[PDB]
């Protein structure tokens, strides 16, 4: 619940900064080096305060930007993890696996 | 490896991937985000 509320409240750049550290630092490298120096100031100074947020918090922002992706057309593989999520969100845990087994079937 | 630990895993593999196909369309994306808010 605690968790909830820290995540909601955490800005879309934040939210950016934790995607970035848990992609890793040469792939966050790879980004910062296409972004203007006010951008890389907010994301760098995010990164460097977030450093070590929960990793739940974190697999929560993960699947924001999955969805995004997957909307947007930038990722157009991994459908099942993404069905499995959407229903999980509509249908909850139980009913969400009864039609993912019949997806995957 | 638990169900959890093994999903986690399979989104942050494709979204590192398309940060890695694409850094400069991605961090456009950011931007973008981040002005949208």
């Amino acid at each position: 619940p605690k968790q909830k509320a820290q995540l909601d409240e955490l800005s879309m750049s934040e939210k950016i900064a934790i995607l970035l550290i848990q992609v890793g630092e040469d792939t966050t490298g790879e980004i910062l080096r296409h972004l203007d120096i006010d951008s890389i100031t907010e994301i760098s100074k995010q990164i460097v305060q977030l450093n070590g947020t929960d990793k739940q918090i974190g697999a929560a922002v993960l699947e924001e930007f999955f969805a995004i992706f997957q909307s947007n057309q930038y990722i157009n593989t991994g459908g099942l993890e993404y069905a499995r999520e959407l229903l999980t969100r509509t249908l909850g845990s139980e009913e969400a696996k009864k039609v993912m087994d019949k997806l995957t079937k | 490896f638990s169900e959890e630990e093994v999903r986690y895993e399979i989104i942050l593999e494709k979204i590192r991937g398309t940060l890695k196909e694409r850094p400069d369309e991605i961090a456009m994306l950011f931007k973008l985000l981040i002005k949208d808010e």
